[PDB]
C-alpha cells in the first residue's frame, strides 16, 4: 500500500518498534507485501522481532499470510529458531499444519533446523507428525536423515 | 692494459651503474654514442672499437627486464652493446633464495658467458667491481651466486663490491635484513674489499646538505655516483695511490674478513648555494672526520682506525694537505689500533669533480674522499643483525626461503658468521 | 612476472567482478569496446597485467566469467562494460546451486569445472609470464563458495608455483536471510586457509555497517555495498596496475604481507568513504587520509584493529600530494600507536604514493592490513556455525550431495585453529 | 602415565667421500649418553658410537615399543638427521640380512614372536599400511593408483591418512613381502651427498587390534615407523632439477617438524601441526597419546659440523617434550 508499505516492511525487518507504530497510525497497510510476497509479519518472524510481531497482530495482520514460496510467518519463525514468536503466532490462530510450495510444514522446518523446543510447542498445538513433504519425507525422516538423535527420540513416540 | 670489469646486479646495481657511467663519460669527455674528440688510464674502464668508439667494460644483469629496458631505450643506449645488458622474465621477488637458486640458476651460465667474452678482450685483467643492493632478491641472492662462480672461473683475481645497505625510508621489503645477512655470509670469503653505502646516510645528506625535502633514487644515485667516481678515479686516471685493485686491499684491508671501509665525501653543496664561495683544503679535510658526511651511519669516535686514505681532486696543493693532516692530528681524538702504522695515505688528482648538468650538486674547485677502515662500521652490522634476530626468533617469513630450497640451518650459519664478524671487530684493536 | 588471470564465480563474484572491470577500465582509459581513449602513458605502461591486446587497437580483460546459473551472465553482458569481455570466456550452467556449498563443490560444480579449466588453461598458456590468479566470489552462496573453492584447488594442482589471490565476501545476517550461510562460509574458509596465498576478507557485515552508520543509507542495496567493494578492489590493485616500487606484483606483495603461511587473510580499509555518484570535492588532507584509513569505521572487515596487532601493513596513497607529509604522517601513526604493531617484525608498514587518483576523488588512501584482529570475523562465523552444527541442522542437504559430516567437523576444527594461531601472535613478545 | 619423548643419538663411521677428503672425526664421547662437539656436551637418552651394531640399536631404541603396542599403547619411532647420516640404514637396512637389517624388520619379527607367547585365548588382528610423502603428496607404496591420499581427523580429532592400502597380515613373512613391495616403489635419487638419497618420508604403520574371548575386552595400538628424508644444502648435494624440487619439499616439511618441536619444548599455547602433512600424521606422537622415540642420525665429519650441531640441538629440544600417554579402549557410548 504505497510509500507507507515499503517503509512498513523496512521498519519491521530493521526492528524499528516506534517507526512501525508511527506508520500504522499514518495508515500503512499491515499486509503490504515485498518482492517475495512477505508481509511485515513474515519479516519480523525472520528477524526475531517479538514486540513488532505483537503490534502487527494487534493491528490485524494476517497470521496465515503466505509468501510466493507458500511460507506463513509460522514456517519462518520455526525455521529461524524464534521460540517466543512461534508461541505468539500459535496463540493468535496460526495454522500449525500450513504447507508451503515444497510440501513443508512448520514441523518439517523446525525438525530440519533442529529446534527441539519449537518441535515440542508445534506438537502441543497439533502439528501432524505423519505429514509428508514433496520429497516424501516426514519430520521424523528429516530427523534421522540429519542424524539428530535427540529429535528422532522425541518424534518416535507419536510416529 | 690493467682492465677492470664492472658488474651491475639488480635494480639498485643497474640504476647506480647508470649514474656512474653517465659521470665517467662526462669525466673522460666521452659522448653518449661512445665518441670522444679528446693510451690514457680511462682504458681500464672503456674498451675501444676500430671506429674509435669507447665501450664500458661492464655487464648489467637483472632477473626482470624493466630497469635494464630503460638503459636500452634511454640516453646511453648506443654506449653499451646489447649483449652486455642481460635480462630474464621473472624477478627474485625480494627473496635471496630465488636469486641464488630458483630463478638465478637459470641465467648464471649466460652471465658468466658474457663476462668471459669481456675478460677475453683483456690483456691485463685486474678483476671485478660488483654493484648490488643487500635487500633485493637479485641484489642479494644472484650476487652471492655470481661471486662464488667468479672465484671458480677467475681464481685469485680481485673482486670489490659497492653494496647498498638498506634504509627503512626507502625500503621495499620487510625481509631486507634476512637478504642482507644471507648475502653477507655467502659473499664474505669471495670479496676482497666492499664499500657499503647506507641509503639512510645518503638520504640524510640529500635532505640536510642539498635541501631535498623527499629524496628519490635519482637524488640518491647522483650523490652515490660522486663517491663511486672518487673511489674509481685512482684506476681511471694516472695517480700514485690505489692505482690498482690489489693496492685497495693492501692499503685498506688489514685482515681478510675486516674488509669494509668507510667512505666520507666533502664538500656536498647545493646548486642553489649562490654567494657562499669556495671551501679550503683544511675545511674539506676537517669535514671527512665529521660523521654527517659519511656513506654509512656509525660513530668513528667510538671506534679505532686501522687504515686511512685521503683522495683529493682539483685545486689542491701538497703543502695545503700536510698542513691540514697535521692540525687534524693535534685536534680530533683520532685513534689508530696499536698494531698499525699511524699515518694517512694521500692521493691528489688535478681534475675538479665533475657534476651532471641539471643535478642537485654544485660544481666545486676542490673535493676529497676519505676511505677509512674503522671498527665503528661494526655498528651497521649490529643494526642489521638485531632486525634479523627479531624476525628469526619467530621464524617470521622463513617459509618463503625454505620453499625455494634453502635450509633453516643456512639462516643460523649466516647469523653465527655475522656474530663472529662482530666479535672480530671487537678483538681488532683491543 | 606480468599477467594475472581473473576468475568471477557466482552472483556476488560476477557483480563485484563486473564493477572491478568497469572501474579499472575507466582508470586505464579503456572504453566498453576495448579501445584506449585515455590521455596518459602511465595508463598503458602495465596494461598487460589485466588485459590481452587483441587484433588492432583493442584491449580484452583476461577474465573468465563462471556461474551455475545463466541469469548473472546475461546481466553482465547487458551491463555498461558487458561487451568488453571475451564471449568464449563466459562459462555457465543451467541448474544453479541453491545456496548449497556441496552442490557447488561436489555435484553441479564438478560437472561444470572442466569447461572452466579449459578456458583458464587457454588464458594461462597465452601468458608470457603468469603471476597467478585473482578470484572474486562470496562465501555464503553455493557457486561462488563451493565451486569457487573447487576451482581454487583444481587451478592450484595445475599451477602450484603461481600465486592464488581471492576477494572473498563474508556473509552477514544484516544483508542475507539464507539460513545455511555459516556452513557455506566455514566450509569455504577451510579451503582458503589451505589453498590461497592471499585473501582479501571483504565483509558484508562491515559494508552494511559503513552504508547504514557512516553513509546514512537507511536500507542499503548491493549497489551501495558494491560501490565500497569496487573502491577497495581499485585501491588494493593500484600497485599491480601502475609503475611503482612497492608490492608491484602478487609474489612481492605475499612476501611482504605473509609472515606465516596460514595467516594470509587481509583486513582492507579505505578513505574517504563516499556514497554512489554523489558530489563531493572538498579533498581530504594527508593527516585526514592517514587517520581515516587506520580507523575501525573505515575497515572492510568487521573487526576493530585496536583489538589486535598489525603483523604487516601496506598503505597506498593516491593523488597529487607531498611525499614528505605522507612520510611524517605515516611515521607519526606508528610511533604514537606503537602497541598496535608487532615489535618482532621491524619496519612492517610499507607506503606507496601513486600520482593517479581514482575517479571522483582528488585524494584517496587504501590500507591492507594483516591484523590479528581478523580473528573476530572468524569467531563470528564459528559461533554461527556451531549454533547450527550442535543441533545437526540442515545436514542432510549436504550429506545428500555425497559430503560426509566429518568435513563439517574438520572445517570447524581448522577455522578454530586459525583463530588460535592469530591469538598466539597477538600475545607474542619480542622480549 | 606421561614420560618425555626418548631421543637417542647414532653416529655412523666416516663414509668414503668424507675419508677421501680431509675430514676429522669431530665427535668425542663421555659415558653411554653424552657426545661432545667443540667442547660443548650434548646429552641424550643413549648415544651410539660409530662401531654400534643394528641389534645394539634395536635393543636400546625399540623392542620396548613392541611390548607397549601389544599392551594397548601407541608407539612412534622416527629417524631424524642430515642427508646421508644413516636414517634409512637405521630403519630399513639389509631387510633380509640377519645381522644387517634395521629397526622395522626387527619389530615385525619380535611382534609375532611375542604374540606366539601371548595368551591362547587372545584374538589378534594385524593390518599394515605403507606410504610416502613425495613432493608433499601422500603416495601409497602398496597401490600405485593412490597418488594423493588425504590427512583427515577421527572422532577424537586425531589425524590419520584416509584411504591407504590396509593389508591384513597374519605372519612375519606376509609383512616382509609387503615391505619389499613398498620399498620397491619409494622414491630415491642421486645427490653428491648420497648415491641412494631417500626423496620422500617413508611411513610404515602397524595397526595391532586385540580382543580377549573371555574378558570381552578390546585393545588397540597404532605403531608408526617413519624413515624421514634428510635436510640438505644445495652446495653439498649438487641437487639440480627434479632432484632439487625433491629437496625444496624435504626442507619445507622438515623446518615444519622443527617448528612443531620448538613449539612443544617452549610450551607455546599453539603448535603448528597444520603446517606440513607429516606434522599432522605425527600430531599424536608429538603432543599426546603415544610413546615416542626419535633416533637422531649424525655424521662425525668435520665437513658436516654445522649440520650435526643443528641435529643435536633439535634432539636436545625434543627430549624435553612430555607426552600424555594412556591405553587404547575401543569403547561404545
Ligand atoms: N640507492 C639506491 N637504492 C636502491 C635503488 N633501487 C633499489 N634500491 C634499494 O635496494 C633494495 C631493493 O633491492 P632491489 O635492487 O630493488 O631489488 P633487486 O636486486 O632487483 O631484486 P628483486 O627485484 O627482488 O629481484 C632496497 O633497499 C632499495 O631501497 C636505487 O636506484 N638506488
Ligand atoms: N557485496 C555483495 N554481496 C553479494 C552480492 N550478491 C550476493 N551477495 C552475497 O553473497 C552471498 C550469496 O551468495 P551468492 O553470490 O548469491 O551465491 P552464488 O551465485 O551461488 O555464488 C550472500 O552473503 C549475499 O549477501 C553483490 O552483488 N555484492
Ligand atoms: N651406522 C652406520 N654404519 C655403517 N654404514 C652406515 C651407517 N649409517 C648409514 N650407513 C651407510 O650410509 C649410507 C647412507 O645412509 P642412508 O641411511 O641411506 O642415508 P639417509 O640418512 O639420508 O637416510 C648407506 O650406504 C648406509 O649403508
Ligand atoms: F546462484 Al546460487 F547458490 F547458485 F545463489
Ligand atoms: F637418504 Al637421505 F636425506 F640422503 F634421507
Ligand atoms: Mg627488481
Ligand atoms: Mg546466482
Ligand atoms: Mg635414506
Amino acid at each position: 500500500g504505497s510509500d507507507l508499505g515499503k517503509k512498513l516492511l523496512e521498519a519491521a525487518r530493521a526492528g524499528q518498534d516506534d517507526e512501525v507504530r508511527i506508520l500504522m497510525a499514518n495508515g500503512a497497510d499491515v499486509n503490504a507485501e515485498d518482492d517475495s510476497g512477505k508481509t511485515p509479519l513474515h519479516l519480523a518472524a525472520i528477524k526475531g522481532h517479538l514486540e513488532i510481531v505483537e503490534v502487527l497482530l494487534k493491528h490485524g495482520a494476517d497470521v496465515n499470510a503466505a509468501d510466493k514460496m507458500g511460507d506463513t510467518p509460522l514456517h519462518l519463525a520455526a525455521l529461524y529458531g524464534h521460540l517466543e514468536i512461534v508461541e505468539v503466532l500459535l496463540k493468535n490462530g496460526a495454522d500449525v499444519n500450513a504447507t508451503d510450495t515444497y510440501g513443508f510444514t512448520p514441523l518439517h522446518l523446525a525438525a530440519d533446523a533442529g529446534h527441539l523446543e519449537i518441535v515440542e510447542v508445534l506438537l502441543k498445538y497439533g502439528a501432524d507428525v505423519n505429514a509428508q513433504d514433496k520429497f516424501g519425507k516426514t519430520a521424523f525422516d528429516i530427523s534421522i536423515d540429519n542424524g539428530n538423535e535427540d529429535l528422532a527420540e522425541i518424534l518416535q513416540k507419536l510416529n | 692494459m690493467r682492465e677492470c670489469i664492472s658488474i651491475h646486479v639488480g635494480q639498485a646495481g643497474v640504476q647506480i651503474g647508470n649514474a656512474c657511467w653517465e659521470l665517467y663519460c662526462l669525466e673522460h669527455g666521452i659522448q653518449p654514442d661512445g665518441q670522444m674528440p679528446s693510451d690514457d688510464s680511462f682504458n681500464t674502464f672503456f674498451s675501444e672499437t676500430g671506429a674509435g668508439k669507447h665501450v664500458p667494460r661492464a655487464v648489467f644483469v637483472d632477473l626482470e627486464p624493466t630497469v635494464i629496458d630503460e638503459v636500452r631505450t634511454g640516453t646511453y643506449r648506443q654506449l653499451f652493446h646489447p649483449e652486455q645488458l642481460i635480462t630474464g622474465k621473472e624477478d627474485a621477488a625480494n627473496n635471496y633464495a630465488r636469486g641464488h637458486y630458483t630463478i638465478g640458476k637459470e641465467i648464471i651460465d649466460l652471465v658468466l658467458d658474457r663476462i668471459r667474452k669481456l675478460a677475453d678482450q683483456c690483456t691485463g685483467l685486474q678483476g671485478f667491481l660488483v654493484f648490488h643492493s643487500f635487500g633485493g632478491g637479485t641484489g642479494s641472492g644472484f650476487t652471492s651466486l655470481l661471486m662464488e662462480r667468479l672465484s671458480v672461473d677467475y681464481g685469485k683475481k680481485s673482486k670489490l663490491e659497492f653494496s647498498i645497505y638498506p634504509a627503512p625510508q626507502v625500503s621495499t621489503a620487510v625481509v631486507e635484513p634476512y637478504n642482507s645477512i644471507l648475502t653477507t655470509h655467502t659473499t664474505l670469503e669471495h670479496s676482497d674489499c666492499a664499500f657499503m653505502v647506507d641509503n639512510e646516510a645518503i638520504y640524510d645528506i640529500c635532505r640536510r646538505n642539498l635541501d631535498i625535502e623527499r629524496p628519490t633514487y635519482t637524488n640518491l644515485n647522483r650523490l652515490i655516483s660522486q663517491i663511486v667516481s672518487s673511489i674509481t678515479a685512482s684506476l681511471r686516471f694516472d695517480g700514485a695511490l690505489n692505482v690498482d685493485l690489489t693496492e685497495f686491499q693492501t692499503n685498506l684491508v688489514p685482515y681478510p674478513r675486516i674488509h669494509f671501509p668507510l667512505a666520507t665525501y666533502a664538500p656536498v653543496i647545493s646548486a642553489e648555494k649562490a654567494y657562499h664561495e669556495q671551501l679550503s683544503v683544511a675545511e674539506i679535510t676537517n669535514a671527512c672526520f665529521e660523521p654527517a658526511n659519511q656513506m654509512v651511519k656509525c660513530d668513528p669516535r667510538h671506534g679505532k682506525y686501522m687504515a686511512c686514505c685521503l683522495l683529493y681532486r682539483g685545486d689542491v696543493v701538497p703543502k695545503d694537505v700536510n698542513a691540514a693532516i697535521a692540525t687534524i692530528k693535534t685536534k680530533r681524538s683520532i685513534q689508530f689500533v696499536d698494531w698499525c702504522p699511524t699515518g694517512f695515505k694521500v692521493g691528489i688528482n688535478y681534475q675538479p669533480p665533475t657534476v651532471v648538468p641539471g643535478g642537485d650538486l654544485a660544481k666545486v674547485q676542490r673535493a676529497v674522499c676519505m676511505l677509512s677502515n674503522t671498527t665503528a662500521i661494526a655498528e651497521a652490522w649490529a643494526r642489521l643483525d638485531h632486525k634479523f634476530d627479531l624476525m628469526y626468533a619467530k621464524r617470521a617469513f622463513v617459509h618463503w626461503y625454505v620453499g625455494e630450497g634453502m635450509e633453516e640451518g643456512e639462516f643460523s650459519e649466516a647469523r653465527e658468521d655475522m656474530a663472529a664478524l662482530e666479535k672480530d671487530y671487537e678483538e681488532v684493536g683491543v | 612476472m606480468r599477467e594475472i588471470v581473473h576468475i568471477q564465480a557466482g552472483q556476488c563474484g560476477n557483480q563485484i567482478g563486473a564493477k572491478f572491470w568497469e572501474v579499472i577500465s575507466d582508470e586505464h582509459g579503456i572504453d566498453p569496446t576495448g579501445s584506449y581513449h585515455g590521455d596518459s602513458d602511465l595508463q598503458l605502461e602495465r596494461i598487460n597485467v589485466y588485459y590481452n591486446e587483441a587484433t588492432g587497437n583493442k584491449y580484452v580483460p583476461r577474465a573468465i566469467l563462471v556461474d551455475l546459473e545463466p541469469g548473472t551472465m546475461d546481466s553482465v553482458r547487458s551491463g555498461p562494460f558487458g561487451q568488453i569481455f571475451r564471449p568464449d570466456n563466459f562459462v555457465f550452467g543451467q541448474s544453479g546451486a541453491g545456496n548449497n556449498w556441496a552442490k557447488g563443490h561436489y555435484t553441479e560444480g564438478a560437472e561444470l569445472v572442466d569447461s572452466v579449466l579449459d578456458v583458464v588453461r587457454k588464458e594461462s598458456e597465452s601468458c608470457d609470464c603468469l603471476q597467478g590468479f585473482q578470484l572474486t566470489h562470496s562465501l555464503g552462496g553455493g557457486t561462488g563458495s563451493g565451486m569457487g573453492t573447487l576451482l581454487i584447488s583444481k587451478i592450484r594442482e595445475e599451477y602450484p608455483d603461481r600465486i592464488m589471490n581471492t576477494f572473498s565476501v563474508m556473509p552477514s545476517p544484516k544483508v542475507s536471510d539464507t539460513v545455511v550461510e555459516p556452513y557455506n562460509a566455514t566450509l569455504s574458509v577451510h579451503q582458503l586457509v589451505e589453498n590461497t596465498d592471499e585473501t582479501y576478507s571483504i565483509d558484508n557485515e562491515a559494508l552494511y555497517d559503513i552504508c547504514f552508520r557512516t553513509l546514512k543509507l537507511t536500507t542499503p542495496t548491493y549497489g551501495d555495498l558494491n560501490h565500497l567493494v569496487s573502491a577497495t578492489m581499485s585501491g588494493v590493485t593500484t600497485c599491480l596496475r601502475f609503475p611503482g616500487q612497492l608490492n608491484a606484483d602478487l609474489r612481492k606483495l605475499a612476501v611482504n604481507m605473509v609472515p606465516f603461511p596460514r595467516l594470509h587473510f587481509f583486513m582492507p580499509g579505505f578513505a574517504p568513504l563516499t556514497s554512489r555518484g554523489s558530489q563531493q570535492y572538498r579533498a581530504l588532507t594527508v593527516p585526514e587520509l592517514t587517520q581515516q584509513m587506520f580507523d575501525s569505521k573505515n575497515m572492510m572487515a568487521a573487526c576493530d584493529p585496536r583489538h589486535g596487532r598489525y603483523l604487516t601493513v601496506a598503505a597506498i596513497f593516491r593523488g597529487r600530494m607531498s611525499m614528505k607529509e605522507v612520510d611524517e604522517q605515516m611515521l607519526n601513526v606508528q610511533n604514537k600507536n606503537s602497541s598496535y604493531f608487532v615489535e618482532w617484525i621491524p619496519n612492517n608498514v610499507k607506503t606507496a604514493v601513486c600520482d593517479i587518483p581514482p575517479r571522483g576523488l582528488k585524494m584517496s588512501a587504501t590500507f591492507i592490513g594483516n591484523s590479528t584482529a581478523i580473528q573476530e570475523l572468524f569467531k563470528r562465523i564459528s559461533e554461527q556455525f556451531t549454533a547450527m552444527f550442535r543441533r545437526k541442522a540442515f545436514l542432510h542437504w549436504y550429506t545428500g550431495e555425497g559430503m560426509d559430516e566429518m568435513e563439517f567437523t574438520e572445517a570447524e576444527s581448522n577455522m578454530n585453529d586459525l583463530v588460535s594461531e592469530y591469538q598466539q601472535y597477538q600475545d607474542a613478545t619480542a622480549d | 602415565a606421561e614420560s618425555n619423548i626418548k631421543v637417542m643419538c647414532r653416529f655412523r663411521p666416516l663414509n668414503e667421500s668424507e675419508v677421501n677428503r680431509g675430514d676429522k672425526y669431530i665427535a668425542k664421547f663421555q659415558g653411554e649418553d653424552t657426545v661432545v662437539i667443540a667442547s660443548k656436551p650434548y646429552a641424550f637418552d643413549r648415544v651410539f658410537q660409530s662401531s654400534t651394531s643394528q641389534e645394539q640399536v634395536y635393543n636400546d631404541a625399540a623392542k620396548k615399543i613392541v611390548k607397549d603396542v601389544l599392551e594397548g599403547y601407541n608407539g612412534t619411532i622416527f629417524a631424524y638427521g642430515q642427508t646421508s647420516s644413516g636414517k634409512t640404514h637405521t630403519m630399513e637396512g639389509k631387510l633380509h640380512d640377519p645381522e644387517g637389517m634395521g629397526i622395522i624388520p626387527r619389530i615385525v619379527q619380535d611382534i609375532f614372536n611375542y604374540i606366539y607367547s601371548m595368551d591362547e585365548n587372545l584374538e589378534f588382528h594385524i593390518k599394515v599400511s605403507y606410504f610416502e610423502i613425495y613432493l608433499d603428496k601422500i603416495r601409497d607404496l602398496l597401490d600405485v593408483s593412490k597418488t594423493n591420499l588425504s590427512v583427515h581427523e577421527d572422532k577424537n580429532r586425531v589425524p590419520y591418512v584416509k584411504g591407504a592400502t590396509e593389508r591384513f597380515v597374519s605372519s612375519p613373512d606376509e609383512v616382509m613381502d609387503t615391505i619389499d613391495e613398498g620399498k620397491s616403489n619409494r622414491h630415491v635419487a642421486v645427490t653428491n651427498m648420497n648415491e641412494h638419497s631417500s626423496r620422500s618420508h617413508s611411513i610404515f604403520l602397524i595397526n595391532v587390534k586385540q580382543e580377549n574371548t573371555q574378558t570381552e575386552q578390546k585393545l588397540s595400538g597404532k605403531l608408526y615407523l617413519v624413515d624421514l628424508a634428510g635436510s640438505e644444502k644445495v652446495s653439498k648435494t649438487g641437487a639440480e632439477g627434479a632432484v632439487l624440487d625433491e629437496a625444496k619439499n624435504i626442507n619445507k616439511s622438515l623446518s615444519a617438524l622443527g617448528n612443531v618441536i620448538s613449539a612443544l619444548a617452549e610450551g607455546s599455547t599453539y603448535v603448528p601441526y597444520r603446517d606440513s602433512k607429516m606434522t599432522r600424521i605425527l600430531q599424536d606422537s608429538l603432543g599426546g597419546n603415544a610413546r615416542t622415540t626419535i633416533v637422531i642420525c649424525c655424521s662425525p665429519s668435520s665437513y658436516n659440523e654445522s649440520e650435526t650441531k643443528s641435529t643435536l640441538l633439535f634432539g636436545q629440544r625434543a627430549k624435553t617434550i612430555k607426552n600424555t600417554v594412556s591405553v587404547n579402549v575401543e569403547l561404545t557410548a
